[PDB]
């Protein structure tokens, strides 16, 4: 997880290629309440 | 009471002007009628309803007492009003809403005395005459002795609350429970109750050892009962009575083991010995164990007036027993497993065993511990399992530390170490469940399953570790309990299973 | 219902709003039904600005960054002009409103 | 971020924490050589807090005194046990943690960086958003 | 002035009140006019105590027996089972004319499926006499039965067209 | 298995309530549902 | 003439939290003959006061007898007779919170007076009869003399 | 105190609170109750109550040195017609004699003698597993069966088929036991 100067310099300048590219999935129905179905 | 204006008149204009009022029901009852065509009961309760609105909405303080001057035999609205189940609530509200009121107590009194009650209202109606409180008490605790253990943890905070509403109440109750306490038979669960009741005054922040002393016979010997007063009510463990109590019980003629039996004693011992941060000096650690044990060791005969046999055999035993644990719970750091075979030899004693499950209470739900644990499970648990094992009475306060840690949130630990801690602790339950105490354990997975909002996957190993150690066949009340989690569209497509589904709906 | 309790005017209870406002103003919120129809309608703006700020808020955040601190202001009201709240006040709703 | 950038520093912020404390007792002469550095003062010796046995004025009269115009402020000292606003005494403060500023006058409270701070909300925070920009120097300068 | 069995009654009761005594007469009229179960007596004195009002009891309870359930009306106005139990209501509030019926015609226009002409004359007839509030139901029996409707469009085009 | 582009994929329920699945109630309560979310190393949001 | 309460009190208990001024010790007095709590900060080391001492505790709008007005303002040369020469420890604060059991339709019967002596705070609990001569943001006077 | 009654109802005529206040034993010193021995009738009956109840609160000593004015309270309270002072008085006779409250509750208030009756009549007749009191949770088995009698067993839900995996960890924790007991 890049945080800091480097992070804020990579959304500062429009970077192709981050440091730590990240998603943040979200579950819908009884996956998100079931740890086996996530 | 048109009609008596008429009467008593017959200025005129007035009198025509209420007459023609008056002259200006039947359509209500042509709109009910057609409503009933239309929809029964519903539309009749909706009118009383809102006539009781209209009747409390106003005022009643006095009025009823100038009709009751006539002292107020009056069965034309007492006999209509009494038995309809919906007024006398309206009179309920009423007394509470006004209290000290002489024609609402004088109703209260009359639905009291036909056995219509059924409605605590603790602050006015229940407790404000000897009668009324009398046979509502005897109504809540013979609910309470036909209901048996679950109408006891389901009943005892209302009950509770109603009778510790006042000191009169209190002592009223604690009388009915210490003159019930005496028969020959089914005195223990009077007495039960009674502890229940005094364990919820002494939680509610109000001093009710004066009256466990005074009530229950315990005031034989007048130094004893002083030094169990002073106990009792400073809330710790004093040097000074404990000495007073040790050399008077190893005297030549030892007191009544009663008042050395009492929970609240022997419960706030437990919180001086087995606490883990206690450092009880060598002095009186000999005397707190021998006062265990002969609390919890002695074998006493008595005919209706004395006793001629008391055995103390097994006090030697106890003692070292309770001995070598406190001296574990004065360790501290492991050496806890490298003479564990030892602990367990004395966890085959019962205070012994609730001793060691307060430790692990204490243990366990200490913050950062399992944050510091590297097995896969704490012992404590495997103590906590050998505790249900050996004794089935402690079953509810293993069941009660179960849930405790099991809803507690610990956000120091990884998820998958949060999820893995909630597989060991319902590991626990499971083994529970197997040892006999199955009802409550299957109800509280029952209680997080749809309204709480755990983890379907725990509850699917819980069914899974369940599923796979239970054979048939099962009574009514397991399957009724047990089906609705294996059929809540989140547990049965995903999870053994087909055998019991089958067993269940061909047999139930 | 907390914000029901809270904000809606409850020009019923009559020892309630004598607790709270002087006689003549008492008298004329509960016999003036203009009055209490625009007393309902503010809290019905009231409801619907909830709603909006539900919608603009999907996490219970409460603390935004305004321009007037109302609160202190209010508690400077208070102290500049000796307020008691001990005693009912001469201040008529429909004027707030 | 709409607070104030300059607070009461190293020495005058110990010296300040230790000066509102409950037992801060200054004599006539402390008082009134306390009262020459005031540039604000009205020339107005405030009653003590403590008339006998001994005329005993308080640190809070004179940083009341410090205090500039009507202003109206509530914060909470660093040392503030987190079970004292729920429980008893909480309008009563047993350890003087609970800052109260009523009519520009410390009513009771330790002062602290949370309420001489750079923070939002301060004293001087409040000072500078009633006061402006002017009565505000001269509170710091007065403070110190 | 609502006729019907009440107003009957109100006949019959001022026929009975007509003077010649009978001071038991009107008590019994009184007594006689207490809807069902009579707890209504029982709940009569509590209310007789501070200077008894009747006639806000009465309206009390007709003004919340009709605005309360309105709602239900409309909900069961809301096919065959609920077009028959609309029919009933209306054919029930058709001698209620003369008496108020905004409930009573909101009821019918509700279940307004079927037009009923044998009583849709009668009630066409006196909602051109009193100027019934039957916007909906009334323009579209209206239209259907006669020019009537032709006239109202012809009124308006004559409007459009002084505005145009 | 899987999309390209997305190397390792931790799951973990949120303590701070900007990823909580936040919800109304039914007596217009605020109430924080600890749900299960997961994250990703590597992104393709068009295939996710 | 301008005194606003008038009790005797005992001191019950001294600190029960603990000693954390060491000039000043937080007293729980309880009056002698009303439901009248009263806890009270005091200076200690000038005054001292122990555990189980009576004394007369009195709250004054003014110093003076005539029940003139007082300036606030501190004139130690002012040789108008004063009730201070009566009382050993005399403190001067305002009343800065007033509180009670009141609910919407309800007046109160426990009354709660919060005065501030400079930062020595005083809470004034008991039956809201002996406590209607207290009035937000007004200034006041603590007197006290021990008794026997 | 001048006036005594007065003093009473100021420090406990509050009706919202019934139980005794912990500052009732300061508050009943000899004197007072020496004067509420004359004034006890003109008290209001929710101070009697507090009165009667704080008693009890008194230490033994106390109790012992000055008994015939307590006497004199209950059976002074015995004579007035509040049936919570009656009865509590009725309880209370038996207290500064030998330290226990009364419970032979068979010749007065025919009300609660019969409810006692049908109530006592059902408690001897029934009792589901005889709800064992927290006492018998520290006793032995021996203690147990001379005080409540034998236990009764768990009822049967399931038939288990094998131990669970409980019994297994503890095998092996044993194990791990008898390794290090020689260590």
């Amino acid at each position: 997880v890049t945080l800091g100067v480097p992070r804020l310099k990579e959304l500062i300048n429009i970077s192709k290629k981050p440091k730590t590219p990240s998603l943040t999935v979200f579950l819908l129905g009884q996956s998100a309440r079931d740890a086996e179905r996530a | 009471x048109x009609x008596x204006x008429x009467x008593x008149x017959x200025x005129x204009x007035x009198x025509x002007x209420x007459x023609x009022x008056x002259x200006x029901a039947q359509t209500v009852n042509l709109l009910a009628e057609w409503l009933i065509q239309t929809g029964p009961v519903q539309v009749q309760e909706t009118v009383e309803n809102h006539l009781k609105s209209l009747l409390i909405k106003h005022f009643d303080p006095r009025k009823a007492d100038s009709i009751f001057t006539e002292e107020g035999e009056t069965p034309a609205w007492l006999e209509q009003m009494i038995a309809h189940t919906t007024w006398r609530d309206l009179f309920y509200k009423l007394a509470e809403a006004h209290p000290d009121c002489l024609m609402l107590n004088f109703t209260v009194k009359l639905i009291s005395d036909a056995g219509y009650q059924g409605e605590i209202t603790s602050v006015s109606t229940a407790c404000q005459q000897l009668e009324v409180f009398s046979r509502v008490l005897r109504t809540s605790l013979a609910t309470i002795l036909d209901g048996g253990e679950e109408n006891l943890e389901k009943n005892l905070p209302e009950f509770a609350k109603m009778v510790c509403h006042g000191e009169h109440t209190y002592l009223f109750a604690q009388a009915m429970m210490s003159v019930l306490a005496q028969e020959e038979q089914g005195g223990s669960a009077v007495r039960r109750i009674a502890q229940e009741v005094q364990r919820f005054a002494q939680e509610k922040g109000h001093d009710a050892s004066q009256i466990t002393l005074a009530l229950g016979t315990a005031a034989s010997y007048p130094r004893a009962c002083q030094a169990l007063g002073a106990m009792l009510s400073k809330g710790a463990l004093n040097p000074a009575d404990i000495t007073v109590l040790f050399k008077m019980f190893t005297s030549m003629d030892p007191p009544p083991v009663e008042l050395i039996r009492v929970p609240a004693f022997l419960d706030l011992f437990m919180q001086s010995l087995f606490k883990p941060g206690a450092r009880i000096n060598q002095d009186h650690k000999h005397k707190y164990i021998h006062i265990l044990a002969y609390a919890a060791s002695v074998v006493e005969t008595w005919k209706k007036n004395k006793r001629v046999s008391i055995n103390k055999d097994e006090l030697k035993s106890t003692s070292k027993a309770v001995e070598t644990v406190h001296n574990l719970c004065c360790n501290e750091n492991s050496e806890l497993v490298a003479e564990l075979s030892t602990l367990y030899q004395c966890i085959r004693f019962p205070v012994v065993a609730m001793g060691v499950l307060k430790w692990v209470d204490w243990t366990v739900s200490e913050p950062r511990y399992f944050q510091l644990q590297t097995d896969h499970t704490p012992v404590h648990l495997a103590l906590l399992d050998e505790i249900s094992t050996c004794h089935q009475l402690l079953h509810p306060q293993v069941l009660q530390l179960l849930v405790k840690l099991f809803e507690t949130e610990h956000s120091q630990l990884d998820v998958m170490e949060q999820l893995e801690l909630k597989k060991t602790l319902l590991d626990r339950m499971v083994h529970l469940l197997s040892r006999g105490y199955v009802l409550p354990v299957v109800s509280y997975i029952r209680k997080c399953l749809e309204k709480l909002d755990t983890d379907i996957s725990l509850i699917r190993y819980f069914v899974t570790e369940v599923l796979d150690v239970i054979a048939p066949p099962y009574t009514s009340d397991f399957v009724q309990l047990f089906l609705p989690i294996l059929e809540n569209d989140s547990i049965a497509g995903t999870i053994p299973v087909t055998e019991f589904i089958a067993h269940c709906k061909s047999n139930f | 219902k907390a914000f029901e309790k809270k904000f809606r005017f409850d020009y019923t209870n009559e020892r309630a709003l004598r607790r709270t406002l002087q006689e003549d103003l008492v008298k004329d919120v509960l016999s003036n039904a203009h009055i209490q129809n625009e007393l309902e309608r503010e809290f019905e703006r009231m409801r619907e600005d909830r709603e909006v700020l539900r919608v603009i808020f999907p996490t219970g955040d409460s603390k935004v960054v305004l321009p007037c601190n109302l609160l202190r202001m209010i508690w400077n009201a208070q102290k500049i002009f000796h307020i008691n709240p001990r005693l009912p006040s001469d201040l008529h709703p429909i004027k707030v409103v | 971020s709409n607070r104030p950038v300059m607070g009461i520093v190293q020495d005058t912020l110990t010296a300040v924490r230790k000066f509102t404390k409950r037992d801060v007792f200054l004599e006539r002469g402390e008082v009134m050589n306390l009262l020459m550095f005031l540039s604000t003062w009205d020339g107005k010796v405030p009653q003590p807090a403590i008339l006998k046995p001994r005329p005993l004025w308080t640190g809070k009269q004179i940083f009341s005194l410090i205090i500039p115009g009507h202003i109206n402020c509530i914060r909470t000292h660093s040392t503030h046990p987190d079970d004292e606003d729920s429980g008893p005494y909480k309008h009563i403060s047993p350890g003087d943690t609970k800052v109260v500023v009523e009519n520009g006058e410390l009513i009771m409270g330790i002062l602290c960086k949370k309420s001489l701070g750079t923070s939002a909300g301060s004293l001087v925070h409040i000072s500078y958003l009633e006061m402006g920009h002017d009565i505000t120097r001269l509170f710091y300068s007065n403070i110190q | 002035x609502x006729x019907x069995x009440x107003x009957x009654x109100x006949x019959x009761x001022x026929x009975x009140x007509x003077x010649x005594x009978x001071x038991x007469x009107x008590x019994x009229x009184x007594x006689x006019x207490g809807v069902l179960l009579p707890s209504l007596q029982s709940a009569l004195p509590f209310l007789d105590l501070h200077g008894t009002p009747r006639l806000e009891f009465h309206q009390s309870v007709f003004d919340e027996l009709r605005d309360k359930l309105l709602e239900r009306v409309s909900a069961i106005a809301s096919a065959e089972e609920r077009y028959k139990k609309l029919e009933d209501l209306l054919e029930k509030s058709f001698s209620l004319v003369k008496m108020p019926s905004l409930q009573p015609v909101v009821m019918c226009v509700m279940k307004h499926l079927p037009k009923v002409p044998e009583k849709k004359l009668k009630l066409v007839m006196a909602d051109k006499e009193l100027y019934r509030a039957c916007a909906v139901e009334v323009k579209r029996q209206i239209w259907q039965d006669n020019q009537a409707l032709f006239g109202d469009e012809v009124s308006p085009l004559l409007k459009q067209y002084i505005l145009e | 298995q899987g999309i390209e582009q997305i190397s390792k994929v931790y799951m973990h329920l949120p303590q701070t309530d900007n990823k909580k699945k936040i919800i109304i109630t039914e007596d217009g309560e605020f109430k924080a549902l600890q749900e299960w979310i997961l994250e990703t190393d590597g992104v393709s949001l068009m295939r996710v | 003439a301008g005194i606003l309460f008038e009790d005797i009190f005992d001191v019950k208990d001294i600190d029960p939290e603990g000693k954390k001024f060491d000039r000043v010790s937080r007293l729980h007095c309880e009056s002698e003959s009303f439901k009248m709590d009263l806890i009270l900060d005091v200076n200690i080391q000038i005054y001292p006061v122990d555990l189980g001492d009576k004394f007369r505790l009195v709250i004054a709008s003014t110093l003076y007898e005539d029940g003139t007005l007082d300036d606030g303002e501190y004139n130690p040369t002012d040789d108008r007779p004063s009730r201070a020469d009566q009382f050993e420890y005399v403190m001067y604060g305002k009343v800065y919170r007033i509180e009670g059991d009141e609910t919407s339709t309800e007046a109160a019967t426990r009354l709660s007076a919060y005065v501030s002596y400079g930062g020595l705070l005083m809470r004034l609990q008991g039956d809201a009869n002996n406590l209607h001569g207290f009035e937000v943001d007004s200034r006041v006077y603590l007197l006290m003399k021990k008794l026997a | 105190e001048s006036d005594t009654g007065l003093w009473l109802h100021n420090k406990l005529g509050a009706t919202d609170e019934l139980w005794a206040p912990p500052s009732i034993a300061s508050l009943l010193t000899a004197a007072v109750i020496d004067n509420i021995r004359l004034c006890f009738h003109g008290l209001s009956s929710a101070v009697k109550l507090k009165l009667l109840l704080g008693t009890l609160h008194l230490p033994r000593r106390t109790v012992d040195e000055m008994k015939g004015a307590l006497m004199e309270i209950i059976q002074l309270a015995s004579l007035d017609s509040d049936p919570w002072v009656l009865m509590v008085a009725d309880i209370l006779k038996s207290f500064p004699d030998t330290g226990s409250l009364n419970l032979e509750l068979e010749e007065q208030n025919p009300n609660v003698q019969d409810i006692l009756g049908e109530l006592r009549e059902k408690v001897g007749e029934c009792e589901a597993s005889a709800m064992l009191p927290l006492e018998c949770q520290y006793l032995n088995k021996n203690a147990l069966t001379t005080l409540a009698g034998p236990l009764t067993p768990p009822v049967k839900h399931f038939q288990l088929k094998r131990k669970p995996k409980s019994a297994t960890l503890r095998a092996e924790l044993l194990q791990k036991s008898t390794e290090t007991a020689q260590q």
